[PDB]
């Protein structure tokens, strides 16, 4: 529940 | 469905163009860097490097990744401060790094929590600065007891090598590594407590104590443990600290009766070991779930929290019950010193700086790490 579920790339 | 985070965001977007135009009154120092992914982690090392006649030194971070399906890292970063922000290692790890904690005795030494429920150990400098192309990770220990994921990580600061963890699966493993050659072996948890009934989301070592550890969990409870007693199922204390799940404990590491809690009922709890029937204080001001609370290494009486709400406060507790004109009361009690509004997510970690007082490391989940100082008629 903690974690984002879509981290993005920069 | 899903319309308000269309303008909350347009809200947010608002506020940090307002924070910007403030930050020469409220900040000395203000840094932003974005990572190539975010960070779920942050800990300043414990040491510096004070060039010969430059003007500023340089200090390290021990940070992480999370990945949507690349390959994560465990990851030391540079960061020069005034008397730039560079990648200084990356070491391949499994999955994103949920937490990672350097040992006190030795930072070379650091602890990570992985998806998978492992424990990896990695002594840094037995790593090449470029990562294995691979891709496989090689972690000096792999430390096996948990069956799901977790975030809390302690090192014992009085017993080298005895570290605590937390984990989803309700229990909270104890490995001591003291006298296990890193090479590359498994070891299996020394003593497992089974004391609380849901996820438990932190743990933490007493810091004058060896024997002594607490727990908060999703239970709403705060449990204080004695590596002495022979009954792992049972803590020696166990306190309803708050209406809703506790992410989070921090000891007062100048007041050896002291420690804080963070809550998902937006509150930070304040605590005395030796009436914990009483919740001292509590901390009203954020707008969201708490995931980290941190006290000052260096000014017994400030403490800070962050999560959800996209704010850092920090919080002076001597100034708890002082009056305030009621233009100076809006912004809140007056024990809240300063709220950091420069991130625009929801903020993952932070870490003061063990070296430079007042200096904070925060990193959110829009992949922005800040180093920032707040201004010094703040806190006189």
């Amino acid at each position: 529940r903690r974690k984002q579920e879509q981290p993005k790339r920069l | 469905a899903a319309f308000d985070d269309a303008v909350e965001e347009r809200v947010i977007n608002e506020e940090y163009k307002i924070w910007k135009k403030n930050t020469p009154f409220l900040y000395d120092l203000v840094m932003t860097h974005a990572l190539e992914w975010p960070s779920l982690t942050a800990q300043w090392l414990p040491d510096v490097t004070r060039p010969e006649g430059k003007d500023f030194s340089i200090h390290r971070l021990v940070l992480g990744t999370h990945t949507s399906d690349e390959q994560n890292h465990l990851v030391i970063a540079s960061v020069q401060l005034p008397n730039k922000i560079e990648i200084e290692i990356k070491i391949n790890h499994e999955g994103e790094v949920n937490r990672a904690r350097y040992m006190p005795q030795n930072p070379c030494i650091i602890a990570t929590k992985t998806p998978s429920s492992d424990v990896l150990v990695f002594d840094y400098t037995k790593h090449p600065s470029k990562p294995d192309p691979s891709g496989e990770c090689n972690p000096d220990l792999r430390l096996r007891g948990h069956q799901k994921e977790g975030y809390g990580l302690s090192w014992n600061p009085n017993l080298s090598g005895h570290l605590l963890s937390a984990s989803d699966d309700h229990t909270i493993c104890l490995w001591d590594i003291s006298a296990v050659p890193k090479e590359g072996k498994v070891v299996d948890a020394k003593t497992i407590f089974t004391g609380h009934t849901a996820v438990v989301e932190d743990v933490s070592w007493h810091l004058l104590h060896e024997s002594l550890f607490g727990s908060v969990a999703d239970d709403q409870k705060l449990m204080i443990w004695d590596t002495r007693s022979n009954n792992t199922s049972k803590p020696s204390h166990s306190v309803d600290a708050h209406t809703a799940e506790v992410n989070c404990l921090s000891f007062n590491p100048y007041s050896e009766f002291i420690l804080a809690t963070g809550s998902a009922d937006k509150t930070v709890a304040l605590w005395d070991l030796r009436n914990l029937k009483l919740k001292l204080h509590s901390f009203e001001s954020h707008k969201d779930e708490i995931f980290q609370v941190q006290w000052s290494p260096h000014n017994e009486t400030i403490l800070a929290s962050s999560g959800t709400d996209r704010r850092l406060n920090v919080w002076d507790l001597s100034k708890i019950g002082e009056e305030q004109s009621p233009e100076d009361a809006e912004d809140g009690p007056p024990e809240l010193l300063f709220i950091h509004g420069g991130h625009t997510a929801k903020i993952s970690d932070f870490s003061w700086n063990p070296n430079e007082p007042w200096v904070i490391c925060s990193v959110s989940e829009d992949n922005i790490m800040q180093v920032w100082q707040m201004a010094e008629n703040i806190y006189n």
